[PDB]
């Protein structure tokens, strides 16, 4: 089954401008992740991994994120924040399995690795499973908004990606693999 | 379409902005410390230049929110920060003199040297040089030629512009809509809004004053000591009931009488407390002590150091290779990167040293959550004050017998006692005079209630009234005697030490007390206790976010600045000076002086 140009590709995208990769038609067998990536982190807030192995999944759908280190716990359901608001938003009943680890050894420069963007500034709220790319200006006041300069705004705000950061500033990339089983 | 939310988005924006610029700030700093090279000065001023321009840039967009407007008590202090003009108040050419005189005065102090009468080819400089002389000299005549020439080379020197600093300074202040430029110091103590918790800025004036008049009778006892201990040396110099002279201090200033310890000390006999045999027989380096100091800080429930903590730090000096500038310091560059650089070798002071410098760095580490503006110590003396409590509590006999470098046969006596608090009094308690009676005067001063042709009438006066010093030689208007100190030919101020002094005192007590210590205050180790670490951390993780009397509450209990603790620490010393000088003379008098 098609993993390894997922979950060891060359470059993945920022956090406004998400992937929905998708994955059909084989066996979920990924006890190879298991040896050539130490994931730190695997939480599957559906039913067991190790009965994963039982059923198989048609139109399931994976993420590509590089986000901060105190910045993954926001990526659960039920939960607020910057990213969880206004970027990427979970169901409540969400079915899958997220998987993330440390990315420093490829995504820093010592200049900085100023490729990735994210989301910040909204007058609105988000809805599950939503991707925008809108990049027209954003108004804060009453007056007509003309470019950046006074209060009208940028909506998009970029990382500062560095070699010797810490831990909680060093990427994470996450894929959000949400097969839901009821659906595939 | 409210003003509040706009306020919160810019706000928003500039945390982002400032965080990333003032990293790279803090990356060029430290990389020119570490190092010695002119493109590395050039790269620096580049960096600080940006820094400088960002802030200043950012400050204009800020002035559109009125801050009447606001109900948040959280935002309010962010946009009273950012909100203030930092020195656009003046005018251009206003701008240009004020940085030339700082400068001046900074060069001018700087590059002070010295040249011996009749020798055109020897000069000595100030540091090394006058230093060595007052610190490490029994001679008389050499201590006063010193003494006389450098504040007549450098005070008739430094005051005229020292006048145009003050008058430049105070049309600043007034600019700014403050009273006076030490109103303007005085702010930083200063805590409006919350009912209950009200500061005002001339309440500290009378705090500082009440405080003071209580020390003052174990300072009497502790000069008439002193005096009389110092017969010994000068038989022939010292006035029987006057004022101690200043030029005998061991210091060109007075600020601290430690290098006194071997002249007054009480019993002689059994020489003090030094581990460094027991160092040397087992091999110590850097590491060893670092990761000492981290046990003891994790034996209390603090977190330990970060993974990159051992790596990106120097610990020893690289050597002749490289050339940096050997003083301790820890760095707090932002996003996890907290660094220690200190030239280390095998000795008691850097052993010290060393646990001062990581309590610094666990402080840092406290507050890391709060927004960037609200992250330093809740004012200017919580910091050298956490520092401290833990080199007081780490250095007793106690503990160092507990961990195995002493022996554990170890009988500690009621002998030594008295001479470890007699080197911690003659470099603790004896400074605060001065501090005191400096900060008196330059209030004085800024506030203008002594004329210019009647300053050294009142400073002479202030002296034998609050140090009890007297002048060894007449001095005329020509004099400028306060500006040759390093923090006062620098625009600096000077009432931190007072405050710092004061709150360690609280901080070791209430500590211990929660601690469950049995005995005297001087034998206590706050080792083994979450009690006492809870309770501190419970101070150090809320930063800036609140004002500093809640902060002091959740440690100390109280709200205002305690003396008792200063007191409490000196019992048996205040014993033994009661017993010791019965049959003396009480009290200094202005009536002897050399020249008369
Ligand atoms: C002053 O203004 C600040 C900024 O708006 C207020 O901060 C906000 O405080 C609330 C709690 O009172 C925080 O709410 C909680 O947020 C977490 C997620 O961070 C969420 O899981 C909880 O359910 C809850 O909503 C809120 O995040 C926080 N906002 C920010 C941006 O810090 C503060 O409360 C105001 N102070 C007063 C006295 O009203
Ligand atoms: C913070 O510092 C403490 C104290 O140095 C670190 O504690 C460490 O804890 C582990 C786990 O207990 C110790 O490893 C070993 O544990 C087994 C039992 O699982 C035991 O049989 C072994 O004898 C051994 O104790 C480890 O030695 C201990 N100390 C050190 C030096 O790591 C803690 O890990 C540190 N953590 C952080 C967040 O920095
Ligand atoms: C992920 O992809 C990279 C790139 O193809 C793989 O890298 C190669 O690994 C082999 C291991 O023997 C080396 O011989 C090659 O030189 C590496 N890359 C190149 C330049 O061809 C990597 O092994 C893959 N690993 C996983 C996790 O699937
Ligand atoms: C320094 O801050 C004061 C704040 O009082 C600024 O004062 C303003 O002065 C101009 C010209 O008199 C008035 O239009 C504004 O309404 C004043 N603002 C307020 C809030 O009183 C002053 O301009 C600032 N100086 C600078 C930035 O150079
Ligand atoms: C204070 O801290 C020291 C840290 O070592 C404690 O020492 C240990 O105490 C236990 C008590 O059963 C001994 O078994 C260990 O051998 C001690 N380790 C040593 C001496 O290195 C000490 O007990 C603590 N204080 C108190 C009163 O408990
Ligand atoms: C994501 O989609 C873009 C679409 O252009 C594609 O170029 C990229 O390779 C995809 N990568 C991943 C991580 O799925
Ligand atoms: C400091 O200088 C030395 C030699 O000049 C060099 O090897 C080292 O890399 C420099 N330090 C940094 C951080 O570049
Ligand atoms: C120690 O205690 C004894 C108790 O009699 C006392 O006489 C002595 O002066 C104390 N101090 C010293 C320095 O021995
Ligand atoms: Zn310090």
């Amino acid at each position: 089954c098609p993993f390894h140009e997922v979950f060891n590709a060359t470059r993945f995208a920022s956090v406004y401008a998400w992937n929905r990769t998708r994955i059909s038609n084989c066996v979920a067998d990924y006890s190879v992740l298991y040896n050539f990536a130490p994931f730190f982190a695997f939480k599957c807030y559906g039913v067991s991994p190790t009965k994963l192995n039982d059923l198989c999944f048609t139109n399931v759908y994976a993420d590509s994120f590089v986000i901060k280190g105190n910045e993954v716990s926001q990526i659960a359901p039920g939960q607020t924040g910057n990213i969880a608001d206004y970027n990427y938003k979970l169901p409540d009943d969400f079915t899958g399995c997220v998987i993330a680890w440390n990315s420093n050894k490829l995504d820093s420069k010592h200049s900085g690795n100023y490729d990735y963007w994210y989301r910040s500034f909204r007058k609105s709220k988000l809805k599950p499973f939503e991707r925008d790319i809108s990049t027209e200006i954003y108004q804060a006041g009453n007056k007509p908004c003309k470019g950046k300069g006074p209060n009208c705004y940028f909506p998009l705000q970029s990382y500062g990606f560095r070699p010797t950061y810490g831990v909680g500033h060093q990427p994470y990339r996450v894929v959000v693999l949400s097969f839901e089983l009821l659906h595939a | 379409s409210t003003i509040e939310e706009q306020a919160k988005t810019f706000l928003d924006k500039f945390n982002h902005e400032a965080e990333d610029l003032f990293y790279q700030s803090s990356l060029a700093s430290w990389n020119y410390n570490t190092n010695i090279t002119e493109e590395n000065v050039q790269n620096m001023n580049n960096a600080g230049d940006k820094w400088s321009a960002f802030l200043k840039e950012q400050s204009t967009l800020a002035q559109m929110y009125p801050l009447q407007e606001i109900q948040n008590l959280t935002v309010k202090l962010q946009l009273q920060a950012l909100q203030q003009n930092g020195s656009s108040v003046l005018s251009e050419d206003k701008s240009k003199r004020l940085n030339t005189i700082l400068n001046t005065m900074s060069t001018i102090y700087s590059t002070g040297k010295v040249c011996n009468p009749d020798n055109p080819q020897e000069c000595l400089l100030l540091e090394p040089g006058l230093n060595e002389i007052m610190a490490n000299s029994l001679d008389y005549n050499e201590r006063l030629w010193a003494w006389e020439s450098w504040r007549s080379e450098v005070g008739k020197q430094l005051r005229p512009l020292y006048e145009e600093y003050v008058v430049l300074k105070n049309e600043m202040a007034r600019a700014n809509h403050y009273e006076d430029y030490g109103d303007y110091w005085r702010g930083d103590y200063e805590v409006n809004g919350v009912d209950g918790y009200d500061y005002s800025r001339g309440q500290l004036i009378e705090d500082v004053e009440h405080t003071f008049e209580e020390i003052k009778p174990l300072y009497e006892h502790l000069h008439a000591y002193v005096r009389a201990k110092l017969m010994n040396a000068y038989p022939s110099y010292i006035s029987p009931i006057g004022c101690l002279p200043a030029h005998l201090l061991g210091d060109m200033w007075g600020r601290f009488w430690t290098n006194l310890y071997s002249l007054t000390v009480p019993f002689g006999q059994k020489p003090n407390i030094d581990v460094t045999d027991a160092m040397v027989d087992q091999a110590w380096d850097a590491q060893r002590i670092f990761k000492e100091a981290e046990k003891f800080f994790v034996s209390v429930g603090l977190p330990n150091m970060t993974q990159g903590f051992w790596e990106n730090s120097m610990l020893t000096d690289p050597g002749n290779v490289q050339k940096a500038v050997c003083h301790p310091t820890a760095w707090d560059l932002g996003k996890g990167d907290f660094r220690i650089l200190m030239c280390t070798k095998v000795t008691m002071d850097d052993f010290l040293t060393a646990h001062h410098e990581m309590g610094h760095i666990q402080y840092d580490m406290a507050y890391a959550a709060q927004p960037f503006l609200l992250r330093n110590g809740a004012n200017e003396g919580f910091h050298e004050a956490v520092g401290e409590i833990m080199s007081l509590s780490a250095a007793t006999p106690k503990h160092l017998k507990s961990i195995g470098l002493l022996s554990p046969d170890f009988q500690e006596d009621n002998e030594t006692e008295i001479n470890f608090l007699l080197k911690q009094a003659l470099t603790i308690v004896g400074t605060l005079p001065f501090t005191y009676m400096l900060e008196k005067w330059r209030w004085m001063v800024f506030k203008g209630e002594i004329p210019k042709d009647q300053w050294m009438k009142k400073w002479w006066e202030m002296k034998r009234e609050i140090v009890g010093v007297v002048e060894p030689v007449p001095h005329d208007e020509t004099y400028c005697d306060p500006a040759s100190l390093f923090h006062v030919s620098n625009d600096y101020s000077f009432i931190r030490y007072y405050t710092r002094t004061l709150y360690q005192f609280q901080f070791q007590e209430a500590l211990c007390q929660a601690a469950k210590h049995e005995g005297p205050l001087h034998k206590c180790d706050i080792s083994n206790s979450t009690e006492a670490g809870q309770k501190l951390f419970n101070m150090l993780r809320l930063g800036k976010s609140e004002p500093w009397t809640l902060a002091l509450e959740n440690v100390v209990g109280a709200k205002n600045m305690n003396v008792r603790p200063l007191l409490n620490y000196f019992e048996p010393l205040f014993t033994w000076l009661k017993d010791q000088n019965k049959n003396s003379f009480v009290g200094w008098s202005t009536d002897w002086s050399p020249y008369a």
